[PDB]
């Protein structure tokens, strides 16, 4: 079995300004981790793959980071219905994982 | 004879018997318990982790009646995989791998294998390895190991040590990924020699990885009736697992080696710079000094009488002079 | 042109079974791989079962070791998630996903859930 | 060709997987062209296309966007196509290269885009399968360089209408060649800019991009080489699948190689010079900075001590109130000066 | 008729007769004692060294019936590996080498492998040689060497040869590992030197390999008469090794190719250090001897006599300067 | 392209004239090697007319043409032996790359001889043209001197199985000769790549730079000419013309291999050279960093000393430069203080 801490818990913020949020792995991970959006009542939606590349349709503002074991999600320039709780997977092994959770507010 | 290996600090015997029934093993000394599963119709698990004693290894190869020349090849640390076939036994030398994440350089260790009868022998040379998982798939049942005959026993060690090798590849990438962001925003010396470290890890791994899908194509297509037909297509996976582990090892290796370029060639325009400080700093300041001097001079007979005020002039005569050197400086842009 | 539903949840006492049938419309099950994926409401994702109708390899999650089966009828084109013996956190939304692999390297693969189902409350 | 689709670690059995990273678009377009009439068929689903496997007249079938497995397994199954070669279809990570079957020929060719005001060189893979009397093609990302044929088709201008499928086999290679050619085009026009802003202008940008069109080249040379040996191959015996009367066509696309292999060469020299130009170069600007350095020590470094030699605090000085000694030996300074400053005009300093 | 090579110090004549019944043993330098067993059933091997003797070399020849062309390329040591087929025989001309430590130049041997019927013979220059692997193998009954014709012999030698190339690359990594610490601790002249003879041994290395590939296809796909069958998958075993020697040798032209780069690094990197030393202390100093020759006027009338301990004043003015000329630099990081 | 592949029409010349490009007019000679089974006849001319008959002789004949400068002498040959016009001008143009063409009649090549002389470190091409037509084989060379003496010797003394066999192992005979030329030419490159490597280390002098930057070009115009060279053996290993009689098409894969190691020795060769290079750099870039650390070991000691000399330099109304108990001998303590403590440093630093 393999975890994934994704950080902050919860982050507040308006919007226009970068929004960041990290995500790491008990044993490292080569890449195979993904970014998914969640609207209340809404089931998820592709966002990032491989860690670093745009789905299709996913608009530009989305960017994922990787260093070592330390994958990042930024928004450069917020809309706002960004406002959603996002999540990671980890793909590398046969069994699935995803984080925590982190919900962004106003 | 003799143990070529620097290793002695540890020596045990490990042996598990197993059947579809029941399975038995213990952790003892003793070298004479081995002996009596020569004759068990039942596959089992030998395994010698001190090769460092030879009189065992000895006795060993002359119960179960290995060639002279490749039981003193199993103490011969120093070899390249290889394979090599009898009319009852079969002899194959791999190599294990421990890296350490913080420690940037990797260990080998010599693992000898022997298969033959029901029989299965492994010469190690310390304790820690890779093989938990079969081990743990043979104890608790899970997997289909136990139903099979003694040769699944092989193949699942070598899927083990293969899937180290892949893990030892995990780990390689996450050093390079790193030391991509590092010599892309935090280029010096001490990286160079991580980097250079880590080009000669790939080119070992290179050179010992080959001879180990050499050895794996061979015992596939080979096929004695020793190694038997029924695991053929499980040595085709392991066989096509060697063949990513070379590709990655591969470009690996090609990422590392152009890591390196831009800063090498970076050099000697940081001397520009430092010669720009220097040259702009002297032409300013060393000729103020040497007017000071000139004006200052001890001789005796000078127009020191001042008549408008002279020092405010000697001191607005520097500035301007200072202000003409700056202005005179990047007209051409140099610096 | 993709579209996942699924039936077969709602309501069922502790200890029983019940399985979970997730249809697949404009998309054919053979050439992918269809996951089972937890959520518990107000709280996180869990990842549930995995298969490739495929080949038939079956991945199960740490959680639901051997309780749960997993299976696809590729003719029906549907994928079957039985759980059995249903505990006290197994009372969630299980929502069906569609996988499709991706190449970092030569010795490690991905996989993306791009589409996704609506996802049926469990209790 | 082996009998077993090869493994993959941490994937189940009998796995396909799409190797690059393009996923935005997809699309299948069919020509049949017959020695009369042609017919245009753009599409999305799989199951139109694929009964124009048996069509009389030769077929031209693209189809973009192989990230969509799922339709290159089922084209590759209706077509009797080999597992492996659908393996080798979706692993964008490998060179040029030819399979002869008995019932199709496999290709596997490189296209490059090149775009200014961003130095990188793209390569996109496109499979050819010649299939009885009709040619599947499979690209990975929308557009080509196979237009020209299209109108070529369109329009009856040519010979294509007249002859089977191993003539749009050859075309769609020549087409292929020629792209390269015009690559090459854009590469020289690179190497002269970057040529004249390192000889004039050195800085890191310039080594930075002299170093990325190092490896371009590199990339270049080694997708040029397997395409020089798969042309050869196609041009030498093919015995079953292509007319005699089209392998000297075939002919002409290898000599075309051929000199692009030189032609890169040519430019790996140029770069693989130009690095230690720079070198030189950027050294010639340091030792301008020397000049100035020295002229601003020779006329001003020595003066400082005669300026000390008879300015001591030194009771026992004889020149203390001499007749003007102060501007005959300053007008003596100066003239040291100027010449000196002669002398390092001499050396032209 | 004339010989040509170089070293003429020991002449030795060996000869091993090997088969399943038993296995015969040459001693003793008994010219005579070769040519009555011409004709032997089972196969033989010969060893003559030292053909420097040139009457026991055109005696055998003679005796043989080797055409005199063939004694003429044997005599000369300047040519290249290539085979020539004959009727009655076959000829191959090969290299073996040696490296040597304190004079680092590895250097070569021609050997003249001539097989006719079952026989096999070569003609070497000194003393010794890389056919200890063979020569076990043969005496102590390893593997199945022993039933096979005088094609396993050639094959076998031909393979003990080709893998001496391993312990070749294995000397050389032990040069590579001490060329590391050399250069990476002490950038001098002697770590030049021993940098690009290691450069220089590895391109002759592959220009020697070149031909023997050469020659193993050569044997490998004419498939000739006499060798009939059951050895060609075994040159094409040969032939994958030597593509295994030109992939490390490539390998290991690479990193030294690194070592002179990072050489030149460090050399630029200390020329950089020395003018940045200079640059501070020239940066830090100019304007204090500046403002120290400011003060050093004569002027008859100056208004800065005295402010308070005025001197203290200008000492504490010109530390500050000192202070920040030397901290700017701090949050560059120059030095 | 490949259009039409008819004469061109240069301005400066007239309308049909072919003209010899090489520098080369001192030589001229025909030298006709008749040859059969049995019996061989050789002589030498300078009379074109008395080598004409021979284009009918049974038995093979190797025609050599020294001195192409005499385009008269090639038109008559191409005229006698039916050889296209445009062949004649590749025949007269000197400055082309090897290649061959295959003809109804004859089998057109272009190869370069190329020689190397020490002492002055320029190597000099010459090219060759071979015409293998019917029963003779037709070669013309620039100036005297040629690689394909040990073809005389096989053929005069009846050595090997060249007397036996037809124009086609001839012209494969002397390509091979050529190649060994070849292999001797990248031997004593490889002399003069180890004497300009103790010239660049030991002594970094002006004139290596020259040296090695012309030996650069001349591996240039190496690998230029080994190329299609290369691709001149692949096209006679694999096209087989009907002129090679299919015989003798393993005698060309040999020759095929041979090009295979020269290409690769001079790609090597190459990568040494721009080693080389480095090299240089390295050794002159020691050499100035000698004097920038003498000057350094100067100015970091005698700037402090001169600033601790001019900061008593200052003249004020309250003074403290009235000496102390012995304030000279302390100053001059302090300095020599100073001086060892800088020439500790150097010390440790490991710099003089
Ligand atoms: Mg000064
Ligand atoms: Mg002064
Ligand atoms: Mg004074
Ligand atoms: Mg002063």
């Amino acid at each position: 079995d393999i975890q994934m801490t994704q950080s902050p818990s919860s982050l507040s913020a308006s919007v226009g300004d970068r929004v960041t949020i990290t995500c790491r792995a008990s044993q490292s991970v080569s890449s195979a981790v993904a970014w998914y959006q969640q609207k209340p009542g809404k089931a998820p939606k592709l966002l990032i793959y491989s860690a670093s590349s745009l789905y299709s349709g996913v608009p530009s503002r989305f960017s994922g980071s990787r260093s070592g074991t330390d994958f990042t999600l930024t928004i450069s320039s917020l809309q706002p219905e960004d406002f959603a709780t996002y999540y990671c997977q980890q793909s590398s092994s046969s069994l699935i994982t995803f984080g925590q959770g982190t919900k962004v507010e106003i | 004879l003799v143990y070529t290996g620097k290793y002695r600090e540890d020596f045990e015997i490990e042996v598990m018997n197993y059947s579809i029934e029941e399975f038995r093993e213990f952790k003892t000394t003793d070298v004479e318990s081995v002996l009596p599963f020569r004759d068990s119709s039942t596959p089992t698990w030998i395994n010698i982790t001190g090769i460092h004693r030879t009189d065992v290894v000895q006795r060993v190869g002359e119960f179960f009646g290995i060639h002279p020349l490749v039981l003193e090849d199993i103490l011969n640390v120093h070899q390249r995989p290889k394979v090599e076939f009898f009319e009852n036994y079969v002899f194959i030398v791999l190599k294990m791998f421990t890296y350490d994440k913080n420690l940037h350089e990797l260990e080998s260790e010599q693992v000898s294998l022997i298969l033959t009868k029901n029989c299965v022998l492994m010469f190690q040379e310390k304790i820690g390895d890779v093989f938990d998982p079969v081990r743990e798939r043979i104890r608790y049942n899970r997997g289909i190991i136990r139903k099979k005959r003694a040769d699944y026993l092989l193949y699942s060690l070598i899927d083990a040590l293969v899937d180290d090798y892949f893990v030892l590849l995990e780990k390689i990438d996450d050093e390079i990924d790193v030391l991509e962001e590092e010599v892309l925003e935090r280029p010096e010396k001490e990286t160079v020699q991580r980097t250079h470290q880590l080009k000669r890890n790939l080119v070992e791994l290179r050179k010992t990885i080959w001879p180990l899908r050499e050895v794996l194509s061979s015992l596939y297509r080979d096929v004695p009736p020793l190694i038997e037909k029924e695991t053929v297509p499980y040595f085709r996976d392991v066989y096509d697992h060697t063949i990513q582990i070379a590709d990655t090892v591969e470009t690996f290796r090609d990422i590392v080696s152009g890591l390196l370029d831009v800063y090498l060639s970076s050099v000697s325009n940081k001397t520009n710079e430092v010669m720009k400080v220097l040259t702009i700093i002297a032409t300013i300041f060393m000729p103020l000094t040497f007017i000071a001097g000139i004006y200052g001079m001890n001789f005796e007979y000078m127009p020191e009488l001042r008549w408008k005020w002279g020092y405010p002039v000697v001191l607005a005569v520097m500035g301007v002079i200072a202000v003409i050197m700056v202005v005179y400086f990047k007209k051409k842009k140099w610096l | 042109e993709v579209q996942l539903v699924e039936s077969g949840g709602g309501l069922v006492q502790p200890g029983g079974s019940l399985r979970l049938s997730c249809a697949a419309s404009g998309f054919n099950v053979s050439y992918y791989s269809i996951h089972w994926v937890r959520q518990a409401p107000g709280k996180g994702l869990e990842w549930v079962a995995s298969i490739s109708s495929s080949s038939g390899s079956t991945s199960y999650a740490d959680s639901v070791k051997g309780r749960f089966t997993i299976s696809a009828d590729t003719s029906k084109n549907t994928a079957y998630l039985q759980m059995n013996s249903l505990r006290a956190e197994d009372t969630a939304v299980y929502y069906c996903a569609r996988s499709y692999w991706y190449y970092i390297w030569s010795y490690s693969y991905g996989n993306a859930m791009d589409y996704w189902g609506q996802g049926t409350l469990v209790t």
